[PDB]
């Protein structure tokens, strides 16, 4: 699902891609 | 020559470009989130697509290097990260479709609004519109309007899409040889092949249920107490032996019961620890709040924040000249670049949130010592538990007095101790049944233990039995009330909130011993224990290089999650609730509803 996360939060799918 | 030579060649090259491409991407994402423009959206999309492109290509070329032939474990772990991830075996036609469903569902969540039956064209959103009602309203039918309108107007648009989500998600999960997509998600906690520290997916269910059963006695008494109180505040509307109505729980879904504190407070005649007014009398600003968090981590022996954290961070809302996303978020951009984004207000809540957010920074900074692909928390519940324990110590009267937000003569007593524990339980213990139930429902839907013609039937049964929470109005299979929550419509695991909750109390007990705390655990501040920060840093540092079971064991001396520490924290409240509830009914009819 991941590999490396850049910001601790669960951002909305529309604007985090 | 060898194949393990070619693998290191392969990695050293991947890491070089990935370190650059990851940063160009996180930097664009930061720009957008700090300053929402079309050009920043564009850079973020462009930079998003390059990393995705790279990471797809690389992942495929990683298969040429099968782990069996690789003797170096660092290199293996990296090659595994890469091989597993960056892979969608779902066909490009369907992926396209699923990528759309996710977007549409996400949009409908943010966009959708309920225009008032009455009102011509006044339209409330969920935020801040309906959420202001569902937190602050003390009117049954106003809360019920917001609750129902939300589920019957927005949720019913998600039902067609979420049904199709489950199909494509389960195809994707089974193309990787997982039983189902719930099984894939349980895979985050999977340690296989580390003799002595292994953990299987089905084991997670076993420990979640075993731990939950040990928590039922406490929630039962919390629920009984809260219900006895909501009868005073909503006489005529609540059965004394029934479930709590779903629209009366202090937020849109009842995820937290935090907003019921004023209704349910054990001793209101006592002072409220809130220090927001001392913060304001002492003219605290955002800088101060964040320089005080920095001092907390330095006291346990962790580093200071970087120069670049103070230069590049947005710690306040930039006005109307600039559009920022004001969700508190800690950032790890790469290449030594760490930033927090937060619209800090001079409030006790934000003070504690600052400590939660900077804790993620300390985590990210720690595991910078790790190779790129191992720069992650040990499991989806570790980062949140790291956040929560910082907030646990900073909220104590000991610490506030140490920083001068509380008078040296504050009278912490038994009543003061019980009010705190009650407010804490309403937030921490209250979300445990709601969290377990929700992920259970989802596990079961993905598995196929729930037919589409019973999704909402099972949802509300499960709510009644597990959560003790009944719908105020009958809902058919035209509804998708699950997806009316951010994480369900936005495709995110929810068990992380359960696991992080046990972890956090497991961690605090160990750090409070390391720090040699005297009294009850809820009054513990690891503030000046370098031995506590030492113990903590040795786990932060690992990132995801070791199994989460060894990571955990480093801090707590045990290889699995465990509920004794959480239950020891609320023990005084637990014995208080039992003495209180002895003339009330403990337990709930699963059949009584307000529409009976
Ligand atoms: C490993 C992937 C990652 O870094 N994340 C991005 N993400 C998504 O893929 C959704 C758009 C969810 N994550 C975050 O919200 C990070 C801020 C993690
Ligand atoms: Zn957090």
């Amino acid at each position: 699902a991941c590999v490396r996360s850049h910001c601790s939060s669960l951002l909305p799918r529309i604007h985090c891609a | 020559s060898t194949i393990e030579e070619q693998a290191k060649t392969f990695l050293d090259k991947f890491n070089h470009e990935a370190e650059d491409l990851f940063y160009q991407s996180s930097l664009a994402s930061w720009n957008y989130n700090t300053n929402i423009t079309e050009e920043n959206v564009q850079n973020m999309n462009n930079a998003g697509d390059k990393w995705s492109a790279f990471l797809k290509e690389q992942s495929t070329l990683a298969q040429m290097y099968p782990l069996q032939e690789i003797q170096n474990l660092t290199v293996k772990l990296q090659l595994q990260a890469l091989q597993q991830n960056g892979s969608s075996v779902l066909s490009e036609d369907k992926s396209k479709r699923l990528n759309t469903i996710l977007n549409t569902m996400s949009t409908i969540y943010s966009t959708g609004k309920v225009c008032n039956p009455d009102n011509p064209q006044e339209c409330l959103l969920l935020e801040p519109g309906l959420n202001e009602i569902m937190a602050n309203s003390l009117d049954y039918n106003e809360r019920l309007w917001a609750w129902e309108s939300w589920r019957s107007e927005v949720g019913k648009q998600l039902r067609p899409l979420y049904e199709e989500y489950v199909v494509l998600k389960n195809e994707m999960a089974r193309a990787n040889h997982y039983e189902d997509y719930g099984d894939y998600w349980r895979g985050d906690y999977e340690v296989n092949g580390v003799d002595g520290y292994d953990y299987s997916r089905g084991q997670l269910i076993e420990d979640v249920e075993h731990t939950f059963e040990e928590i039922k006695p406490l929630y039962e008494h919390l629920h009984a107490y809260v219900r006895a109180k909501l009868m005073n505040a909503y006489p005529s509307y609540i059965s004394p032996i029934g479930c709590l109505p779903a629209h009366l729980l202090g937020d849109m879904w009842g995820r937290f019961w935090t907003n019921l504190y004023s209704l349910t407070v054990p001793f209101g005649q006592k002072p409220n620890i809130d220090v927001t007014d001392a913060m304001v009398d002492q003219a605290w600003d955002a800088q101060r709040i964040f320089k005080e968090a920095e001092k907390f981590f330095v006291s346990v022996g962790l580093p200071n924040m970087t120069q670049g954290f103070w230069e590049n961070s947005m710690l306040t809302d930039p006005g109307n000249v600039q559009k920022a996303v004001c969700h508190p978020t800690a950032w790890d951009l790469g290449k030594g670049d760490f930033r927090i984004l937060m619209c800090t207000k001079v409030t006790m809540d934000d003070f504690l949130t600052a400590h939660h957010e900077m804790g993620h920074i300390q985590y990210d900074m720690a595991y910078a010592a790790q190779p790129f692909l191992l720069r992650n928390g040990a499991n989806e519940g570790f980062h949140e538990a790291v956040g929560e324990i910082m907030s646990l110590s900073a909220a104590t009267p000991k610490h506030l007095k140490s920083i001068g937000l509380l008078s040296p003569d504050f009278q912490e007593d038994n009543e003061t101790e019980i009010n705190f524990l009650l407010k804490q339980a309403l937030t921490i213990v209250g979300t445990l049944p709601f969290t377990y139930m929700l992920e259970k429902w989802r596990w079961m839907v993905f598995k196929g233990e729930i037919p589409k013609d019973q999704w909402m039937k099972k949802w509300w049964e499960m709510k009644r039995e597990i959560v003790g929470v009944v719908e105020p109005v009958p809902h058919d299979e035209t509804y998708c009330d699950p997806a009316s929550l951010f994480h369900v419509s936005n495709d995110y695991s929810f068990i992380r909130y359960y696991t992080r909750t046990l972890y956090q109390f497991q961690f605090q007990e160990a750090l409070c011993q390391a720090a040699k705390h005297e009294g009850p655990l809820h009054k513990c501040d690891i503030s000046n224990s370098t031995e506590a920060g030492q113990k903590l840093f040795n786990m932060l540092r690992l990132g995801k290089s070791e199994p989460w079971t060894l990571a955990l064991e480093n801090v707590v001396g045990a290889k699995n999650m465990n509920v004794r520490p959480l239950l020891n924290y609320f023990e005084p409240l637990f014995t208080w609730l039992k003495d209180q509830n002895k003339n009330s009914f403990v337990g709930w009819s699963t059949d009584w509803s307000p529409y009976a």
